[PDB]
């Protein structure tokens, strides 16, 4: 109806860096805009109401200004607790319409993973399957690859990569690769390995096992 | 306490229906406007409808109109979303929010959100299998063990390590959907090599739709 066009859709700034998010209203809304912070899989949290006002309890880093139809949330000092998606919302009319959201990530010194290798359970072998885990812990940046070289083979069928969201104190991601194998698959092979080359490493470091 | 507590959100077959309620604590609802906003998974926030409990006057987003109906029971201090004829579009978390009494028309308070999953496929309960922190998993010392929710539908699973006693270095990985169309994740926690044979390390997976609560311990053998 009245659309709020929010930029940018994606961001990366290191601590205390100055941060500006901009939402522009297709029509004049007056002062009838509010700014919100939705942390990973929590509900939205009001930072700023009436365009410029700071919700009680919100830190002073956060600020809001208007330029007629152009609106700005600024964080003077970006803190890692600040990692969220930030939303503008107009409420001058019905419907209330929100921005497409700005997702803020925190640049931190390079930090390499803590690779662990885990086997398929005897109650998992009993269930009649055989799924293997390769846990890269607390590492920055995001980008890396988990190559499973089971009995020295590179199998594109199985690879399933769930990453956690930036930690709110370190801003290291963690990643799980899982080898999808019906027990039939697994019965034969014995040596099993997952290999990783990251921006934290001067060497790809492998973590392997054998059945005993 | 000014608390909103959602309910109703489970799995619904497409064409289906589903009643969502929002509990009101620490204020009376006649005083304000109540709102239902949904957040499709990965996608942004979308407003759905609102209501003035006092006169029961209600406006509705056109993306739902004639299908959803917003209502309230001043008695119980509660508001409801009856959602009919659901489409997989409608698959999303539904938050109720409020409007700060009068002349403070912002969403100061929001519910935790209830997940509606608009799919035909059945409600599989989860397998729980513990993790072996062998001699290929120690850092010499501070080493890692875990769990693995193997098969479930629909989202989500509440994993508690030692019933929330254990917090630190608990990474519970986003769910990843399987070739099967069944969800699997992987819950992990880091410990020193010596406290493998000290304390009881137990992730207590809960798949709430499949009223399953399997509490599997992690042993080192």
């Amino acid at each position: 109806d009245i659309q709020m066009t929010q930029s940018p859709s994606s961001l990366s700034a290191s601590v205390c860096d100055r941060v500006t998010i901009t939402c522009r209203a297709s029509q004049d809304v007056n002062t009838a805009v509010a700014w919100y912070q939705q942390k990973p899989g929590k509900a939205p949290k009001l930072l700023i109401y009436s365009a410029s006002f700071l919700y009680s309890g919100v830190p002073s880093r956060f600020s809001g200004s208007r330029s007629g139809t152009d609106f700005t949330l600024t964080i003077s000092s970006l803190q890692p607790e600040d990692f969220a998606t930030y939303y503008c919302q107009q409420h001058y009319t019905t419907p209330p319409t929100f921005g497409q959201g700005t997702k803020v990530e925190i640049k931190r010194t390079v930090a390499a993973p803590s690779v662990f290798i885990f086997p398929p359970s005897d109650e998992q072998l009993k269930s009649g399957t055989a799924s293997v885990v390769c846990l890269l812990n607390n590492f920055y940046p995001r980008e890396a690859k988990v190559q499973w070289k089971v009995d020295n083979a590179l199998q594109s069928g199985n690879s399933q990569e769930s990453v956690t969201e930036q930690d709110s104190k370190c801003s290291t991601y963690s990643l799980s690769s899982t080898l999808t194998l019906s027990k039939a698959d697994y019965e034969k092979h014995k040596v099993y390995a997952c290999e990783v080359t990251h921006q934290g490493l001067s060497s790809p470091v492998t973590k392997s096992f054998n059945r005993g | 306490e000014v608390q909103l507590v959602e309910s109703g959100g489970g799995l619904v077959q497409p064409g289906g229906s589903l009643r969502l309620s929002c509990a009101a604590s620490g204020f009376n609802i006649k005083d304000t406007y109540i709102h239902w906003v949904r957040q499709a998974p990965g996608k942004g926030l979308e407003w759905v409808a609102r209501i003035y409990p006092t006169n029961g006057y209600t406006r509705y987003a056109d993306s739902v109109k004639g299908r959803f109906t917003i209502s309230a029971d001043t008695s119980k201090n509660t508001a409801y979303l009856q959602m009919n004829s659901l489409r997989a579009e409608d698959t999303a978390v539904y938050y109720c929010s409020r409007w700060g009494g009068d002349g403070f028309y912002a969403m100061d308070y929001w519910g935790q959100g209830t997940l509606v999953t608009v799919s035909s496929a059945s409600t599989k309960g989860p397998s729980v299998f513990p993790l072996a922190p062998s001699s290929k998993s120690t850092s010499g010392g501070t080493a890692a063990l875990g769990c693995l929710v193997k098969d479930y539908f629909p989202e989500p699973v509440t994993v508690s390590w030692n019933s929330g006693a254990l917090t630190s270095g608990v990474h519970t990985f986003p769910a990843v959907l399987q070739s099967s169309g069944l969800y699997s994740l992987s819950s992990v926690v880091t410990v020193p090599s010596s406290s493998l044979g000290t304390q009881t390390y137990i992730c207590n997976v809960n798949h709430k739709p499949s009223n399953t609560k399997v509490d599997k311990k992690v042993e080192p053998k």
